[PDB]
């Protein structure tokens, strides 16, 4: 299990950096390598770097100059930082860990990285005329970066959820809206809250619909 | 990729007369003939390792194969027949700074490089199964670069039976000498050891690594590799020093007895009177 | 290695073979991995070491490896195998990805959009601001066009839609919002899908 963390909001010319934590395992051993793969959206998938127990680090060549990768076997760690950052670094990125350094086995979730001079602004949740089967949401108005996650009661409600993706506007700002199909058997004997996380913004909203 | 795998121990044991090699390619018969260079001297303490590849172990504090030095010239020995030692590293650091040679054998050639590699902490050739009838040896465990090549040489393979080799590095030569010999027990007796070849590199070497191969392990044939099958490589190291010679040439030419002068007072007596 | 060429886009007919094929030079001496990627998740290794299928994977994905050319071969091709499949190769101090090649399962049936309207919400409307949501949700294949009706006029300013996108039943959703002021707030979402319209109508 390995899981990144860290800024998904650059601004250009600056450093990015990501920390993996790994579960379940640890760091030091000699059979795996830890790496970074990184995937613009809608593109390929394009290797940044691998590190070893020891620090032994090969780099892609065509970001040597500007990649640097850090292991902490204590903490079982391991850490990514890009310097001078453009646009063209936005993108989703993965901690990896490679049997023998030359496959993936196991892949992380992935962590999206905006490079951007625009500010953080948080959402504007509004509940989405509950109830009108009958199909109930709540609007994520706008907000940056993206993503927002949407949950619906907790993590009870699983069923019939669905969130579309973000729409950018012209101001810049992208707007989310998720929507639950629920029996209207049980229009007014269910309590339906929506809650909205935003990493960047650190915003966290439990909304009544 | 450059992975660690080696734990190397060590013991120590007697040369006893074993290292005598042909210092000139002159033909004598029937003679006795005094000379000084870099021998191993005669019952000397030579060192006897043993590297080991366990697979299925926890924590990385076993590994410990670090580079030997140089000195002014190395004897090594080894008794191995899977193939498991491929050739040698020369070098002073090791790493891209300075040039490096590299020396390795496969099955039907000897492959010589002089070129500014960066080598592995511990570097072996990997050995992978292709399309369950072929195996491949990968050198990608024992550089990770070579670059600015500047020597190159092939020819055919340097490598129960006792190999013995002593490697020495004078006057920008790099001279190797060679012997096997069907043992069964390092034996008693003589066994000259036969010039190899003589490279023209001018090379600083301060320090040594011996070259491993491992083959990857299956659990079965429809698994992947899970590492690498386990292993164990021993060798015997010595180290040249000035000395001087009396050896002895039969009728046919061949060297079947040396004295070493320095040893004692009745070998300097022998060296002395030019008799044994 | 240090190159690998895969077709950008393969399309199957379902129950036949898909052949996905990367290219460089010398692979027959290197071996080769192949990773599947479904829309909005992470790839999973199907084929590792140009002929070996890791626990999971089902029978029907075969490798092969020769010359320049490694396969990836899918037999039986069902519509959960469309998604995105790569190449990787190790040389010497380096991981070298392909391009990546999308699979296309043919023959899929035509879904007509399912379509869901939402007005400004009260809450919205005390903030001086009004949003209309227009959801599209299960259609294939995705290529949609959504426009706007006030009254039977339409409205060209205010309205922001998503690409359609592919979903896990691999199905396309897609969106459209419509920002007006209160004082301008029957509004109906036309939704055009080759050529059938689903029209949702709100006051
Ligand atoms: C060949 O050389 C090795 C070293 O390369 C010699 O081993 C050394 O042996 C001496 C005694 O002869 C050890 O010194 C003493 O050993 C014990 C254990 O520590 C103790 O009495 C003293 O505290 C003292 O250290 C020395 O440690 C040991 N060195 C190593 C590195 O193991 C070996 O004796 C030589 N063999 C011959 C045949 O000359
Ligand atoms: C044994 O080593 C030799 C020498 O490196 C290899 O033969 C070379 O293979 C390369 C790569 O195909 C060719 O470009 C050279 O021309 C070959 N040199 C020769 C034949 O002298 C050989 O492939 C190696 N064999 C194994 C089994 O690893
Ligand atoms: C060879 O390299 C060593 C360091 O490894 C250095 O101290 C020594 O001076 C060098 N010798 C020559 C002749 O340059
Ligand atoms: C080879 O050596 C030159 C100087 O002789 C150096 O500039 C260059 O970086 C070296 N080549 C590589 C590929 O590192
Ligand atoms: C030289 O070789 C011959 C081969 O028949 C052998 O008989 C003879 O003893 C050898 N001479 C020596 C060992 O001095």
């Amino acid at each position: 299990q390995l899981q990144e963390s860290g800024p998904g909001l650059v601004k250009p010319s600056e450093i990015l950096s990501l920390t993996c934590s790994v579960s379940g395992g640890s760091i030091n051993t000699n059979m795996y390598y830890w790496g970074w793969i990184r995937q613009p959206p809608g593109k390929g998938l394009e290797w940044i770097g691998s590190i070893y127990y020891s620090g032994t680090t090969y780099y892609n060549p065509s970001l040597k100059s500007r990649v640097t990768m850090s292991v902490d076997t204590s903490e079982n760690q391991f850490s990514l930082k890009l310097t001078s950052v453009t646009a063209a670094d936005t993108s989703v990125y993965f901690c990896a860990r490679l049997p023998l350094g030359e496959r993936i086995d196991y892949w992380g979730r992935g962590t999206l990285v905006t490079v951007s001079s625009a500010s953080t602004k948080g959402p504007s949740v509004f509940p989405l005329a509950p109830s009108s089967t009958a199909a109930l949401g709540c609007l994520v108005k706008d907000y940056f970066p993206e993503p927002v996650t949407v949950s619906w009661n907790s993590g009870a409600l699983t069923s019939g959820v669905h969130t579309f993706p973000a729409v950018l506007q012209s101001s810049g700002l992208y707007s989310l809206s998720s929507v639950v199909t629920v029996p209207s058997s049980s229009l007014g004997t269910q309590t339906y809250i929506c809650n909205v996380n935003h990493k960047p913004s650190n915003t966290k909203v439990d909304k009544r619909v | 990729q450059c992975v660690n795998l080696i734990t190397r121990t060590q013991s120590y044991t007697n040369s006893f007369t074993r290292g005598v090699y042909y210092p000139d390619k002159v033909f004598r018969s029937s003679v006795l003939h005094s000379t000084q260079d870099l021998f191993l001297p005669f019952f000397s303490n030579v060192t006897w390792f043993h590297a080991i590849h366990v697979s299925g172990t926890n924590g990385t504090k076993r590994f410990d194969n670090p580079a030997l030095p140089f000195n002014d010239g190395v004897y090594f020995a080894s008794t191995e027949k899977s193939n498991i030692i491929r050739g040698w590293i020369f070098g002073t650091t090791l790493d891209s700074k300075t040039q490096s040679l590299l020396i390795v054998n496969n099955a039907t050639n000897v492959v010589i490089k002089v070129c500014e590699f960066q080598f592995c902490n511990d570097p072996f050739l990997d050995v992978y199964q292709k399309n369950n009838k072929s195996w491949m040896e990968s050198e990608f465990r024992v550089y990770s670069s070579a670059n600015n090549c500047t020597f190159e040489y092939v020819s055919q393979p340097f490598l129960k039976n006792l190999r013995e080799f002593v490697f020495k590095n004078i006057d920008g030569y790099f001279k190797i000498y060679s012997k096997h010999t069907p043992i069964n027990l390092l034996p008693q007796g003589f066994s000259a050891l036969e010039p190899l070849v003589d490279l023209p590199i001018g090379i600083n070497i301060t320090r040594f690594q011996t070259l491993l191969a491992l083959h990857r392990s299956y659990l079965t044939p429809v698994d992947s590799s899970s590492g690498w099958t386990a292993g164990a490589a021993a060798y015997y190291v010595g180290y040249l020093q000035p000395r001087t010679f009396l050896l002895k040439y039969n009728e046919n030419g061949t060297i079947t007895d040396a004295v070493d002068c320095a040893l004692d007072p009745l070998s300097e007596t022998k060296c002395t009177l030019k008799s044994f | 290695s240090s190159d690998l060429t895969q077709p950008p886009s393969v399309s199957v007919s379902p129950g036949q073979t898909a052949s996905i094929t990367c290219s460089g030079n010398k692979l027959g001496d290197t071996y080769v991995f192949w990773y599947q990627q479904k829309p909005g998740q992470s790839p999973v290794a199907v084929i590792n070491e140009d002929n070996k299928r890791p626990s999971g994977i089902p029978e029907r994905f075969s490798g092969s490896n020769s010359g320049n050319t490694a396969t990836l071969t899918i037999s039986g091709t069902q519509t959960m195998d469309e998604a995105d499949y790569y190449c990787q190769v190790w040389d010497s101090s380096q991981m070298v990805f392909g391009g990546g090649t999308k699979l296309t399962v043919l023959g899929q049936p035509k879904a007509a959009p399912s379509v869901t309207l939402f007005p400004p919400s009260s809450e919205e409307l005390q903030a001086n601001k009004a949003t209309l949501v227009c959801l599209i949700s299960d259609f294939y294949p995705g290529a949609v066009t959504v426009a706007w009706k006030a009254d039977s006029s339409p409205v060209k300013a205010g309205v922001e839609t998503t690409t359609p996108s592919k979903q896990s039943n691999n199905k396309y959703a897609a969106s459209s919002y419509l920002s007006l002021t209160p004082e301008q707030w029957s509004y109906s979402c036309q939704v055009t899908h080759e050529g059938s319209t689903v029209e949702k109508t709100v006051a």
